Protein backbone atom coordinates (compact mmCIF):
# COMPACT_ATOMS: atom_id res chain seq x y z
CA UNK A 1 0.00 0.00 0.00
CA UNK A 2 3.08 2.13 -0.41
CA UNK A 3 2.81 5.56 -2.10
CA UNK A 4 6.02 6.05 -4.34
CA UNK A 5 7.76 9.73 -5.36
CA UNK A 6 8.50 9.73 -9.01
CA UNK A 7 11.33 12.34 -8.98
CA UNK A 8 13.06 10.25 -6.08
CA UNK A 9 15.68 8.04 -7.69
CA UNK A 10 16.50 10.64 -9.96
CA UNK A 11 17.31 13.02 -7.67
CA UNK A 12 19.04 10.50 -5.48
CA UNK A 13 21.35 10.06 -8.54
CA UNK A 14 22.19 13.62 -8.91
CA UNK A 15 23.63 14.29 -5.56
CA UNK A 16 25.27 11.29 -6.14
CA UNK A 17 26.80 13.19 -8.83
CA UNK A 18 27.26 16.57 -6.75
CA UNK A 19 29.01 14.38 -4.33
CA UNK A 20 31.62 13.05 -7.14
CA UNK A 21 32.01 16.74 -8.45
CA UNK A 22 33.05 17.24 -4.81
CA UNK A 23 35.37 14.62 -4.42
CA UNK A 24 33.44 13.73 -1.29
CA UNK A 25 33.24 10.22 0.41
CA UNK A 26 34.96 8.92 -3.19
CA UNK A 27 36.22 5.92 -1.84
CA UNK A 28 38.51 4.49 -5.25
CA UNK A 29 40.85 5.96 -8.04
CA UNK A 30 40.24 4.08 -11.19
CA UNK A 31 43.60 4.23 -13.03
CA UNK A 32 42.64 3.85 -16.98
CA UNK A 33 46.38 4.31 -18.46
CA UNK A 34 47.82 7.76 -17.58
CA UNK A 35 44.37 9.03 -16.47
CA UNK A 36 42.39 9.05 -12.97
CA UNK A 37 38.99 8.56 -11.89
CA UNK A 38 37.80 8.91 -8.41
CA UNK A 39 34.35 7.42 -7.68
CA UNK A 40 32.16 5.81 -5.25
CA UNK A 41 32.53 2.01 -5.16
CA UNK A 42 28.83 1.79 -4.75
CA UNK A 43 27.83 3.71 -7.17
CA UNK A 44 30.32 1.38 -9.47
CA UNK A 45 29.20 -1.92 -8.78
CA UNK A 46 25.19 -0.70 -9.05
CA UNK A 47 26.43 0.40 -12.65
CA UNK A 48 29.03 -2.02 -13.97
CA UNK A 49 29.11 -6.02 -13.87
CA UNK A 50 32.98 -5.98 -13.94
CA UNK A 51 33.14 -3.58 -10.69
CA UNK A 52 30.10 -5.57 -8.79
CA UNK A 53 32.79 -8.72 -9.37
CA UNK A 54 35.60 -6.48 -8.12
CA UNK A 55 33.97 -5.09 -5.09
CA UNK A 56 32.47 -7.97 -3.58
CA UNK A 57 35.25 -10.00 -3.90
CA UNK A 58 36.62 -10.18 -0.02
CA UNK A 59 40.20 -8.95 -1.18
CA UNK A 60 39.58 -6.52 -3.94
CA UNK A 61 37.03 -4.63 -1.88
CA UNK A 62 39.46 -3.13 0.10
CA UNK A 63 41.65 -1.52 -2.76
CA UNK A 64 41.77 2.30 -2.92
CA UNK A 65 42.83 1.66 -6.22
CA UNK A 66 42.08 -0.69 -9.16
CA UNK A 67 43.89 -0.38 -12.44
CA UNK A 68 41.76 -1.57 -15.88
CA UNK A 69 43.35 -3.05 -18.74
CA UNK A 70 45.58 -0.77 -20.77
CA UNK A 71 43.56 -1.35 -23.90
CA UNK A 72 41.01 0.79 -22.32
CA UNK A 73 40.22 4.07 -23.67
CA UNK A 74 40.29 7.08 -20.90
CA UNK A 75 37.99 8.66 -23.15
CA UNK A 76 35.46 6.00 -23.13
CA UNK A 77 36.16 5.28 -19.15
CA UNK A 78 35.17 8.96 -18.36
CA UNK A 79 31.81 9.00 -20.78
CA UNK A 80 30.41 5.85 -19.16
CA UNK A 81 31.53 7.26 -15.29
CA UNK A 82 29.28 10.24 -16.68
CA UNK A 83 26.50 7.77 -17.78
CA UNK A 84 26.90 6.36 -14.16
CA UNK A 85 26.74 8.81 -12.73
CA UNK A 86 23.66 11.03 -14.89
CA UNK A 87 22.22 8.28 -17.13
CA UNK A 88 23.18 10.34 -20.20
CA UNK A 89 25.77 8.82 -22.46
CA UNK A 90 27.91 11.60 -25.26
CA UNK A 91 27.59 8.68 -27.70
CA UNK A 92 29.36 10.57 -31.21
CA UNK A 93 30.59 8.48 -34.21
CA UNK A 94 34.12 9.63 -33.10
CA UNK A 95 33.40 8.22 -29.90
CA UNK A 96 31.03 4.92 -30.11
CA UNK A 97 33.91 2.13 -30.98
CA UNK A 98 35.66 2.70 -27.73
CA UNK A 99 32.49 3.40 -25.58
CA UNK A 100 30.83 0.21 -26.68
CA UNK A 101 34.65 -1.86 -25.88
CA UNK A 102 34.92 -0.31 -22.39
CA UNK A 103 31.05 -1.06 -21.93
CA UNK A 104 31.63 -4.41 -23.30
CA UNK A 105 34.62 -4.60 -20.71
CA UNK A 106 32.50 -3.28 -17.43
CA UNK A 107 29.28 -5.13 -18.45
CA UNK A 108 27.09 -2.63 -19.25
CA UNK A 109 24.67 -4.21 -21.04
CA UNK A 110 22.12 -1.49 -22.08
CA UNK A 111 25.16 0.98 -23.29
CA UNK A 112 26.52 -2.56 -25.23
CA UNK A 113 22.86 -2.68 -26.75
CA UNK A 114 22.53 0.57 -28.09
CA UNK A 115 26.39 1.06 -29.26
CA UNK A 116 25.54 -1.84 -31.50
CA UNK A 117 21.92 -0.39 -32.60
CA UNK A 118 23.80 2.81 -33.91
CA UNK A 119 26.29 0.48 -35.13
CA UNK A 120 23.84 -1.18 -37.59
CA UNK A 121 22.21 1.45 -38.65
CA UNK A 122 25.02 3.49 -39.78
CA UNK A 123 26.55 0.09 -41.87
CA UNK B 1 3.23 11.13 -5.27
CA UNK B 2 1.80 8.22 -7.50
CA UNK B 3 0.29 5.17 -6.73
CA UNK B 4 2.80 2.65 -7.75
CA UNK C 1 23.70 15.67 -27.65
CA UNK C 2 23.81 12.77 -25.20
CA UNK C 3 21.10 9.82 -24.91
CA UNK C 4 19.07 9.25 -21.53
CA UNK C 5 18.76 5.45 -20.63
CA UNK C 6 15.13 6.37 -18.85
CA UNK C 7 15.30 3.20 -16.21
CA UNK C 8 18.84 3.80 -15.14
CA UNK C 9 18.65 6.54 -11.74
CA UNK C 10 15.69 3.09 -11.02
CA UNK C 11 18.24 0.98 -11.40
CA UNK C 12 21.06 1.89 -9.31
CA UNK C 13 18.85 2.94 -6.70
CA UNK C 14 17.38 -0.82 -6.51
CA UNK C 15 21.44 -1.95 -6.31
CA UNK C 16 22.04 0.43 -3.79
CA UNK C 17 19.07 -1.22 -1.86
CA UNK C 18 20.43 -4.64 -2.77
CA UNK C 19 24.21 -3.55 -1.23
CA UNK C 20 22.13 -2.21 2.01
CA UNK C 21 20.10 -5.79 2.15
CA UNK C 22 23.42 -7.63 1.66
CA UNK C 23 25.04 -5.14 3.81
CA UNK C 24 27.91 -4.34 1.50
CA UNK C 25 29.65 -1.18 1.65
CA UNK C 26 27.54 0.31 4.76
CA UNK C 27 29.99 2.71 6.33
CA UNK C 28 27.61 4.16 8.83
CA UNK C 29 25.41 2.48 12.00
CA UNK C 30 22.25 4.80 12.43
CA UNK C 31 21.49 4.78 16.74
CA UNK C 32 17.20 5.59 17.21
CA UNK C 33 16.89 4.57 20.87
CA UNK C 34 17.03 0.76 20.97
CA UNK C 35 17.27 0.36 17.38
CA UNK C 36 20.51 0.22 14.89
CA UNK C 37 19.73 1.02 11.22
CA UNK C 38 23.17 0.16 8.83
CA UNK C 39 23.29 2.49 5.66
CA UNK C 40 25.31 4.40 2.92
CA UNK C 41 26.76 7.89 4.21
CA UNK C 42 26.24 8.50 0.11
CA UNK C 43 22.65 7.70 0.44
CA UNK C 44 21.82 9.54 3.69
CA UNK C 45 23.31 12.97 2.45
CA UNK C 46 21.74 12.33 -0.84
CA UNK C 47 18.19 12.17 0.73
CA UNK C 48 18.22 14.25 4.08
CA UNK C 49 19.28 17.46 4.58
CA UNK C 50 20.08 16.32 8.16
CA UNK C 51 22.68 13.85 7.14
CA UNK C 52 24.29 16.21 4.19
CA UNK C 53 24.95 18.62 7.05
CA UNK C 54 26.45 15.71 9.33
CA UNK C 55 28.55 13.92 6.86
CA UNK C 56 30.05 17.62 5.22
CA UNK C 57 30.95 18.35 8.70
CA UNK C 58 34.87 18.03 8.53
CA UNK C 59 34.69 15.92 12.46
CA UNK C 60 30.96 13.78 12.03
CA UNK C 61 32.66 13.25 8.42
CA UNK C 62 34.52 10.03 10.06
CA UNK C 63 32.12 8.47 12.39
CA UNK C 64 31.06 4.87 12.15
CA UNK C 65 27.72 5.68 14.90
CA UNK C 66 25.51 8.38 14.65
CA UNK C 67 22.63 8.87 17.48
CA UNK C 68 19.44 10.33 16.86
CA UNK C 69 17.60 12.52 19.01
CA UNK C 70 15.73 10.18 21.73
CA UNK C 71 12.23 11.75 20.46
CA UNK C 72 12.61 10.15 16.82
CA UNK C 73 10.67 7.05 16.28
CA UNK C 74 12.31 3.89 15.30
CA UNK C 75 9.14 3.16 13.28
CA UNK C 76 9.23 6.59 11.52
CA UNK C 77 13.01 6.32 10.94
CA UNK C 78 12.91 2.50 9.48
CA UNK C 79 9.76 3.85 7.06
CA UNK C 80 12.10 6.79 6.00
CA UNK C 81 15.56 4.80 5.40
CA UNK C 82 13.17 2.44 3.37
CA UNK C 83 12.09 5.36 1.43
CA UNK C 84 15.44 6.80 0.90
CA UNK C 85 16.51 3.62 -0.94
CA UNK C 86 13.38 2.66 -3.10
CA UNK C 87 11.06 5.71 -3.46
CA UNK C 88 8.23 4.13 -2.03
CA UNK C 89 6.81 5.44 1.61
CA UNK C 90 4.79 3.29 3.93
CA UNK C 91 2.58 6.02 4.77
CA UNK C 92 -0.41 4.80 7.21
CA UNK C 93 -2.83 5.59 9.72
CA UNK C 94 -1.27 4.74 12.32
CA UNK C 95 2.51 6.05 11.69
CA UNK C 96 1.50 9.32 9.50
CA UNK C 97 2.63 11.66 12.70
CA UNK C 98 5.77 9.65 13.67
CA UNK C 99 6.91 9.58 9.62
CA UNK C 100 6.23 13.42 9.20
CA UNK C 101 7.65 13.99 12.77
CA UNK C 102 10.94 12.22 11.42
CA UNK C 103 11.01 13.57 8.33
CA UNK C 104 10.58 17.24 9.65
CA UNK C 105 13.98 16.28 12.00
CA UNK C 106 15.30 14.36 8.65
CA UNK C 107 14.83 17.59 6.48
CA UNK C 108 13.16 15.46 3.48
CA UNK C 109 10.85 18.35 2.05
CA UNK C 110 8.78 16.11 -0.15
CA UNK C 111 7.83 13.60 2.61
CA UNK C 112 6.86 16.31 4.72
CA UNK C 113 4.88 17.75 2.04
CA UNK C 114 2.68 14.73 1.19
CA UNK C 115 2.12 13.97 4.99
CA UNK C 116 0.69 17.59 5.25
CA UNK C 117 -1.61 16.88 2.82
CA UNK C 118 -2.77 13.32 3.88
CA UNK C 119 -3.49 15.41 7.17
CA UNK C 120 -5.44 18.04 6.13
CA UNK C 121 -7.42 15.58 3.71
CA UNK C 122 -8.36 13.59 6.78
CA UNK C 123 -9.23 16.72 9.07
CA UNK D 1 17.01 5.34 -24.73
CA UNK D 2 15.53 8.76 -25.19
CA UNK D 3 16.62 12.12 -26.35
CA UNK D 4 16.57 14.04 -22.99
N1 LIG E 1 24.16 -6.14 -3.49
C1 LIG E 1 24.30 -5.71 -4.53
C2 LIG E 1 24.50 -5.20 -5.81
C3 LIG E 1 25.27 -4.06 -6.21
N2 LIG E 1 25.37 -3.99 -7.57
N3 LIG E 1 24.66 -5.08 -8.02
C4 LIG E 1 24.53 -5.51 -9.33
N4 LIG E 1 25.30 -4.80 -10.23
C5 LIG E 1 25.32 -5.10 -11.61
C6 LIG E 1 25.66 -6.43 -12.02
C7 LIG E 1 25.66 -6.76 -13.38
C8 LIG E 1 25.34 -5.73 -14.28
C9 LIG E 1 25.00 -4.40 -13.86
C10 LIG E 1 24.97 -4.06 -12.52
C11 LIG E 1 24.73 -3.55 -15.06
C12 LIG E 1 24.88 -4.57 -16.20
O1 LIG E 1 24.70 -4.44 -17.39
N5 LIG E 1 25.27 -5.81 -15.67
C13 LIG E 1 23.75 -6.68 -9.56
C14 LIG E 1 23.20 -7.34 -8.43
CL1 LIG E 1 22.24 -8.72 -8.68
N6 LIG E 1 23.35 -6.99 -7.16
C15 LIG E 1 24.08 -5.85 -6.96
N1 LIG F 1 27.74 17.05 -2.89
C1 LIG F 1 26.70 16.78 -2.53
C2 LIG F 1 25.43 16.46 -2.07
C3 LIG F 1 25.00 15.26 -1.41
N2 LIG F 1 23.72 15.39 -0.94
N3 LIG F 1 23.36 16.68 -1.30
C4 LIG F 1 22.18 17.33 -0.98
N4 LIG F 1 21.37 16.62 -0.11
C5 LIG F 1 20.14 17.14 0.35
C6 LIG F 1 20.13 18.41 1.01
C7 LIG F 1 18.91 18.95 1.45
C8 LIG F 1 17.76 18.18 1.23
C9 LIG F 1 17.78 16.90 0.57
C10 LIG F 1 18.97 16.37 0.11
C11 LIG F 1 16.39 16.34 0.52
C12 LIG F 1 15.58 17.48 1.16
O1 LIG F 1 14.38 17.59 1.30
N5 LIG F 1 16.44 18.50 1.58
C13 LIG F 1 22.02 18.66 -1.46
C14 LIG F 1 23.10 19.23 -2.19
CL1 LIG F 1 22.93 20.80 -2.80
N6 LIG F 1 24.26 18.65 -2.47
C15 LIG F 1 24.39 17.36 -2.02
CL1 LIG G 1 24.15 -0.12 -18.65
CL1 LIG H 1 12.12 13.76 0.44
Amino acid sequence: SCIQFTRHASDVLLNLNRLRSRDILTDVVIVVSREQFRAHKTVLMACSGLFYSIFTDQLKCNLSVINLDPEINPEGFCILLDFMYTSRLNLREGNIMAVMATAMYLQMEHVVDTCRKFIKASE
Amino acid sequence: WVIP
